[PDB]
């Protein structure tokens, strides 16, 4: 199965239970640190090691973080191990702030661009693109240098072309046939 | 990956997050987590004898016939 | 509190709803834009609802919202039906404007009690032959039409229809399920031009419909039948075809996640048959005679649905191929076909004996095919050779012009009494007619007929 | 024949404006020599198309 | 020949071209697998949605699960990869239709493939859609002539109907098909012909048939060769309608051609055995009475009514048909096996044809003993309908009493009379191919062999007599065949000009 | 970039590739270090692909680096390949050294377009009387070989060989699918010592080899014969057994884990031998024909693999055992062999009526050879007697010494045209030669030699 | 009429290549609404170059 | 003038699976040499139960017969 089908109940629990106790900015910080922490290539090979039981999988990664996860936290890991899903974490982060997002009314953007814009510019697309998507955009500028010219913006299934590339590839099209 | 088992809902996660307890639950108790084709899955229901009578809100009766390790298939 | 589409595989929609507003079983939800309706069937777990579309899925996408209604598919009931044609909603499909129902029967209901069964033997007459010697119909009883492609289901169902109306004066009512869509244009104007339509009650769910609506048109047309029965009366139920019910079940089953069974049916495949027939029942109140054409997959009377199918019918009629490649109509099989009204406390003696009589010289005929294939007649004992001649002419008699045939050859159809129907046989067993040629009882309506053609 | 006489021509005349014609979208070396002040202008007109 | 003011058409193109940014709703392909593609993305998808990816390929959408899409690859897969780009079009699954169809060779996405250049069409339509219902339609009554004697008099076709030609491999079923299409280039009905998992080779032939007849110019041909996608030879049948309801829709007459639903079939299966969805009988999927019962179900003859609500009154009193021909391929001849069993449920009678006759030099090869047509009774035309009535039973008491003919020079009266006459209907439904017959042509066979003309003629020259009288009434009585060919009706005045002429010709030709 | 080996299951390998460097469908693979050859058939995410190994995955483990070469497997075409024994790489398998090759191609391409087509049905004349009487191939045609062992199969194949070179201009390529080593080593010897060897490039499958070297060998012979066809030549294309190709695709999609269909073949098995037949046609450049032994399972006609071969041959040629007895070669059955061809329209009249000419009389000849066997020759009457003689010298003429049969039968080989084929079986048929022995007809060229032998 | 195709095909061949700086320089405007006056300098150098 | 390789019934399939090769090693120890040698293989289809056992509990793909897809190339 895909793993954001796996993560889903698990990211949908964290969620519900960090809005019903107002700790949406901890847990924020908890998954993030659980999440790295489970990718590093020492925590990677002791998290697939035959030997090792649920609980003593669980009580390092819990060790490990230390004070970077509270109580409800910790039991939350605890469940994690338990159901022999500790490899599911890095998606369950990623799924934690896609909910978060949309409860904070929040959309981040990518955007690429030929040249660096300056943030008269990076400000006049967020005011256009906030108005469409009713939602508090933040955009992620980058180069690239491929295009000769305008921007190509990117909010998660989106995609608006502007960049003189696509121009060019329209205008072939239109030709070719 | 294996399947999402019957038992990993949010519902029965977040129980845990608050409570790691089983006990917290009577052994004798349990509730349902899926409805099909006259097959109820059960979460709970730890003190279950094979072939044992299930008690369901309106007077409906049950019977255990496949104790897993998460759920009972009635 | 509305529900979102999460997933959407070919007729199947998976619908999420909060976990405190999920639908129940068989209830009726409705897709906000589109207003295409489906029926809950299976609660996943989690909020999650597996549901059947009643009709097309094309252009649907996820994140559509959804809307639950309360309560399961609700049809009209009553006079307000009669001469009308209707879908598997309930919605009317004969431009003849709005339906003026009283009240709406929800789709979905328990069989009636075993307190409540109606005891009951009155022979019924269906001027057929074949039918009226070797499988007599009883009033209130349930009828079964088995055979293959082309074999004459809907011929012998149309033949029936018009003879069993000459002696019935209540309400009727025809279910078509998965079958051609010219077939119910055809019936329909002939009813309205024999101004016998305001009579009928009329339910279609065609070949060209989608899956969840040739799964659940039965069940309308159905509760329409109920709600006469209960009122008191005496109701005829046809059934255009009931394979295609299961066969509806079959191509959603993988989609509802279930494990295939035998030949790839359904695992639910008696159930789902069960809950249906029963249902098809006379009560106590009323009295419901019911008719149904069983198709036959790849002429294999052994396949799960039509050896499922036995057990549910009071008369068995068996069309054969083999009988058809013979140029004899209507093509049953006196071997194979049976009815429990072929009892001499039911029937009388006379009957019995004759319709025994004929099964029993055509099992002998049956016993030297190979040995007449191989060697010819002349090697076979003088009793066999007179027991042969017998079952030919036995087998030529058994044929009949019918009138709804006539389109097909011209020749008038002809109504044999059960009277004409045993003399006849009875004749031909003890040999009166052992002088005539066989070519004479082919498409004679009676035994008089057959006299008067060997003279020709 | 006259019929089969055309479909070569017409052809010849497509695979003329497909091969040759075509050629122009070589306009990306003249849309090369753009700069700072012309992305400028397309970034304005990218945002009025939301 | 070639001016430079019309290459130069590249400034109009230009002129026309909209360089405006629009949004896309976008995905990534995951995985790749015999014509199965997987995406990630792809949120406003709709469930039978063209998907486009690079290079000019697309896809159809079959699977909206939660966290990704299905799609089935709608041509060559090999040159998609993951990581590419997939992109949501808006357009559930359609093609182009029109008049402008008319002569032309293309794929099952309507693409040309004839090299003639571009279709000009202007419009397009759904691939699939739900048949008209109960209502909308109309008893078939008027006539659909195949131009052969055995299939005009004893299985005629009306406007509207599904006749079913079935039978073994190489005995004649592509011939009268293709020879049906070939009559109506005067009848004013429109043809389409869809070929499934034929050979390219096949196709080109049938073409140059079809030219060389005056046929192709009145037909639009849909090509889906053995080495096509299965996506695409399961899907042509269902663009072959869709071009051919355009006429019915719009109050006028078409005909369809399937050259192979038995190939339809095995292209499905394919498919649904790669999803890994459970098979049943001869590992045929669940559906698959839906497939070919959905197809069919759209061929039909559809009310004024209809016509005047689809056009929005722009054609008013007139009826619209759309005519099948399916083909199926039998092995062995066994008719009760599951396809060919699951067709004859769905169309209105069936052709089948015999090897045997075949093989034993009767090469229009129709078994009238099984063929039967359940709806062209009340289409047949006037002339044929009065002379036919005596063929189809003259024909029974042959094969009846045809192992005979080597001891029947010793035999009863009437049993010699009854087969001397099977013999001669038999030799006279034999017929060559591309050699269509007028209503006249076959009334004036018919009427020689009902009235007993032929009764002094030997079996060796039924044949030769038949052309030689449809010669001699040519020059001698053209004024009652173009009378005749008129609308094939048939009173006293008839009759007796056509038993004087036969009377004249066997006392002096 | 280059992968790492992650999983090994028999002969299916699955590797990992960089995210933006995964190789496409079909693409040929090197693990370094090693001759293993890997050719990729399933991208299943994450960057990793299945495929399946081109020889003994024996001595291989997890982590060992693999190359991609950027394109299908490319062999080696032209004329250097003539001559040579090549696998289904297009390595050399004899000790000869390394081919010359001067161009590569890649085995994997669409078949030629519907406007490449080459249009109007034309013949290829193979020289000899009873194929190009009986049984005509038109170029660009797919032959079916039927018969048993020891009845002159390679014989046949040998003198098509010679045929196609000396007196057209063209070449051959032979492709052994499924080759025994014994019989491989056998045949190149005989082609040696005929002379033929030259004028034929040899690609062998070996039965030893994994199951996707002998499902691709078929690939890797039409591609060489691709090549002599652009260069405008009429090319043969002999498959030494198409139903081990069938086979052998089962085999791999097993591997692959693809759910099974009818009688458990491949669900791929009609698109599989349509993407290999549908490239051996005629077109506007020249023509490849083909000559494809064909094994039926069980006997059975209706089984998968046969059925979905059929569709594909136009002509079928069967060789007989009680016909090699009589001394007739080559032993080819005039009444069993048949040809789409075998049309007046195709053909023309005369050679049609010649053709079913010489057919009618031997088919008669059998049904007398009953008679005089049971009840003996004084029953037959004198045209019976007169057929019967003419039936012999038709019989003993379509028999013809080949330049590859010198060593058997002792006399010089002899090529005829179609026309002298026509015009010496229309003479006999018509009663021209009746006056000479059914001697003089037999091992002769033409009439005109049947003529001169009559005089010694 | 392929004979007669030949000759003119090289004729047309040629005069093309005075028209293909124009198309370029409509479709290098027609990307973007400016740069007009800039192009008619580089134009000369630019088409032939391209 | 024999050389007798056994794997019994109650040997592992892995042996029985291996036994021909075995034999089939011992005898071209003389083919290689420029010397004859016979061969006997008892049961080639017990060889083959014994690769199909191996097979399913390894979880390959079955096929006709429930063999995996390499069984003609054993
Ligand atoms: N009426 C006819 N008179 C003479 N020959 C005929 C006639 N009808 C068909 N044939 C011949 O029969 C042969 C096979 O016909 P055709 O190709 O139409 O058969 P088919 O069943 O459609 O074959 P296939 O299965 O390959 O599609 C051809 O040689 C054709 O010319
Ligand atoms: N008496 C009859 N005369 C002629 N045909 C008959 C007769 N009885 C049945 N048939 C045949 O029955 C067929 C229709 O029945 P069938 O196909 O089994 O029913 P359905 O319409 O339910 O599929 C037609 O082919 C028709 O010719
Ligand atoms: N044309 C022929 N003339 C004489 N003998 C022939 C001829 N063709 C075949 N034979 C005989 O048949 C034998 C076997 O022929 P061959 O082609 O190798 O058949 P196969 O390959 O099936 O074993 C030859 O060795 C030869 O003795
Ligand atoms: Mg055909």
């Amino acid at each position: 199965a895909e793993l954001t089908t796996l993560a889903r109940p698990y990211a949908k629990a964290a969620f519900e239970y960090a809005q019903a106790h107002q700790q949406l900015a901890d847990w924020s910080a908890a998954l993030g640190v659980l999440a790295a922490v489970s990718q590093d290539d020492t925590v990677r090979q002791l998290l697939k090691e035959p030997q090792l039981t649920s609980s003593a999988k669980a009580q390092s990664l819990i060790d490990v973080c230390g004070d970077k996860l509270n109580a409800p936290a910790q039991n939350f890991v605890r469940t994690v191990a338990e159901n022999k899903r500790l490899e599911l974490l890095p998606t369950i982060a990623e799924m934690y702030e896609q909910l978060k997002a949309e409860q904070e009314k929040s959309v981040e953007v990518e955007v690429t661009s030929a040249f660096t814009l300056s943030k008269e510019q990076q400000d006049k697309l967020a005011k256009a693109l906030s108005a469409r998507l009713s939602r508090e955009v933040r955009l992620h500028a980058s180069e690239d240098a491929s295009l000769i010219g305008g921007v190509i913006i990117r909010a998660g299934d989106l995609v608006i072309d502007g960049s003189v590339r696509g121009k060019l590839a329209k205008l072939a099209e239109a030709l070719k046939s | 990956m294996q399947q999402l088992n019957p038992s990993e809902i949010s519902e029965i996660i977040k129980g845990r997050i608050e409570k790691l307890d089983v006990a917290s639950q009577a052994r004798n108790e349990g509730t349902i987590v899926s409805v099909s084709d006259g097959i109820v899955r059960i979460y709970g229901l730890a003190d279950v004898m094979y072939g044992e009578m299930i008690e369901f809100p309106g007077g409906v009766y049950g019977m255990a016939l496949n104790l897993e390790q998460d759920s009972v298939g009635a | 509190s509305s529900g979102r589409i999460v997933q959407i595989i070919g007729a199947v929609i998976d619908v999420e709803f909060p976990r405190d507003a999920v639908p129940s079983i068989y209830e009726a939800l409705k897709v906000q834009g589109v207003e295409t309706t489906l029926e809950v069937q299976q609660q996943l777990g989690d909020g999650v609802v597996r549901s059947i579309a009643m009709g097309s899925t094309e252009g649907l996408k996820r994140g559509l919202n959804v809307d639950s209604t309360g309560a399961a598919i609700s049809v009209p009931v009553g006079k307000a039906t009669l001469g009308r044609i209707m879908d598997v909603l309930g919605n009317p499909i004969d431009e003849a404007g709005p339906i003026g129902e009283e009240e709406r029967w929800g789709i979905h209901r328990e069989a009636p009690s075993y307190a409540d069964q109606a005891g009951g033997n009155e022979l019924l007459e269906t001027g057929i032959k074949v039918i009226d010697l070797v499988c007599p119909f009883a009033k209130g009883g349930k009828v079964g039409l088995f055979g293959g492609a082309g074999v004459g289901k809907t011929v012998n169902m149309m033949e029936l229809i018009r003879n069993i109306a000459i002696e019935h004066s209540g309400y009727s009512v025809f279910a078509g399920v998965g079958e051609r869509t010219r077939e119910g244009n055809d019936f329909y104007h002939e009813m309205k031009d024999s101004n016998v339509l305001d009579k009928v009650a009329l339910v279609y769910g065609q070949m060209n419909e989608p899956p969840g609506n040739r799964l659940r048109v039965a069940l309308t047309g159905l509760t329409m039948a109920e709600k006469f029965r209960d009122e008191g009366r005496d109701v005829l139920l046809f059934i255009d075809n009931i394979y295609r019910y299961t066969l509806a079940g079959t191509e959603v089953s993988a989609l509802l996640g279930r494990m295939p069974s035998a030949v790839g049916y359904q695992p639910t495949l008696a159930e789902e048959m069960g809950v249906l027939q029963e249902r098809i029942t006379s009560t106590k109140k009323g009295s419901i005679t019911s008719i149904q054409a069983v198709y036959v997959p790849a002429d294999d009377l052994t396949d799960p649905s039509p050896a499922t199918t036995f057990a549910h019918l009071d008369a068995t009629v068996v069309l054969s191929r083999d009988i058809a490649s013979l140029g004899i109509y209507p093509a049953v099989d006196p071997l194979d076909s049976t009815s429990r009204q072929l009892d001499p406390l039911v029937i009388g003696q006379d009957h019995y004996d004759t319709a025994r009589g004929v099964q029993y010289v055509l099992q002998r005929y049956k016993e030297l095919k190979d040995i007449i294939a191989i060697l010819g007649m002349d090697e076979l004992s003088e009793a066999d050779k007179l027991l042969v001649a017998r079952a030919r002419k036995i087998q030529r008699f058994l044929s009949q012009p019918f009138f709804v045939a006539e389109v097909f050859t011209g020749s008038p159809g002809k109504y044999v009494s059960l009277k004409d129907t045993i003399a006849g046989f009875k004749g031909i067993l003890n040999g009166d007619y052992d002088h005539l040629p066989e070519q004479a009882f082919y498409m004679v309506g009676g035994i008089e007929e057959a006299v008067e053609k060997a003279k020709k | 024949a006259q019929a089969e006489i055309e479909q070569e021509l017409n052809s010849v005349k497509d695979a003329l404006r497909a091969q040759v014609g075509a050629l122009a979208v070589t306009g990306a070396e003249k849309i090369l020599g753009a700069s700072i002040d012309a992305n400028a202008h397309e970034q304005l007109v990218s945002k009025l198309a939301a | 020949l070639n001016p430079s003011e019309i290459s130069e058409i590249i400034k109009g193109r230009i002129e026309k071209l909209d360089v405006a940014s629009q949004a896309r709703n976008e995905g990534t392909i995951v995985s790749v697998s015999d014509g199965i593609v997987r995406i990630y993305g792809l949120a406003d998808v709709m469930y039978g949605e063209m998907i486009e990816f690079p290079g000019g390929v697309y896809g159809m959408a079959l699977n909206l699960e939660q966290d990704s899409v299905g799609a089935v690859v709608l041509g060559e897969y090999q040159g998609l990869a993951e990581g590419m780009n997939a992109k949501c079009t808006g357009r559930i699954l359609e093609v182009p239709v029109g008049p402008e169809l008319l002569g032309r060779v293309v794929d099952a996405l309507g693409n040309p493939i004839d090299g003639k250049g571009p279709i000009d069409a202007k419009a397009t339509d759904a691939v699939e859609k739900v048949a008209p219902g109960v209502i909308w339609r109309k008893s078939v009554d008027q006539p659909v002539q195949t131009g052969y004697k055995s299939v005009d008099a004893m299985i005629p076709v009306g406007r509207g109907q599904r006749e079913l030609i079935i039978g073994d491999r190489q005995i004649g079923k592509t011939a009268l098909a293709v020879d049906a299409i070939i009559n109506q280039k005067d009848s004013g009905i429109k043809c389409v012909y869809v070929a499934i998992g034929q050979k390219q080779s096949t196709i080109a032939n049938v073409v140059r048939k079809l030219e060389e007849n005056g046929a192709l110019a009145n037909t639009i041909v849909v090509a889906a060769s053995a080495s096509e996608s299965a996506a695409l030879q399961y899907l042509a049948p269902y663009s072959g309608c869709t071009m051919g309801e355009y006429f019915r829709d719009r109050g006028e007459d078409a005909l369809i051609v399937y050259d192979d639903l038995s190939k339809q079939a095995v292209a499905y299966r394919q498919i649904s055995l790669l999803l890994r969805r459970p098979p049943g009988r001869e590992a045929y999927p669940g559906d698959v009475f839906y497939l070919h019962s959905r197809l069919l179900e759209r061929a039909s003859r559809v009310s004024e009514e209809y016509v005047e609500k689809f056009t929005n009154g722009a054609v008013t009193g007139k009826t619209g048909s759309l005519t099948a021909l399916p083909i199926i391929e039998t092995q062995a001849g066994d008719v009760s096996a599951f396809v060919p069993t699951n067709v004859i449920s769905i169309t209105d009678g069936q052709i089948f044809l015999e090897s045997a006759m075949f093989n034993s030099g009767i090469r229009p090869a129709v078994n009238a003993g099984i063929s039967v047509s359940r709806v062209g009774g009340a289409a047949q035309t006037k002339i044929i309908k009065k002379l036919s009535g005596g063929i189809r039973t003259a024909l029974a008491q042959y094969r009846e009493l045809a192992a005979f003919a080597q001891f029947a020079s010793d035999l009863d009266e009437a049993t010699r009379k009854q087969l001397e006459h099977g013999q001669r209907v038999t030799e006279l439904m034999k017929q060559k191919q591309y050699a269509p017959m007028s209503i006249a042509e076959m009334s004036l066979s018919l009427y020689a062999a009902e009235r007993g003309f032929l009764q002094d003629v030997e079996i060796a020259k039924v044949g030769s007599f038949e052309q030689a009288l449809i010669s001699y009434f040519q020059r001698e009585h053209a004024a009652l065949l173009a009378k005749i060919n008129e609308k094939g009706d048939f009173n006293d005045e008839i009759d007796a000009g056509i038993k004087a002429g036969i009377e004249k010709f066997k006392a002096t030709q």
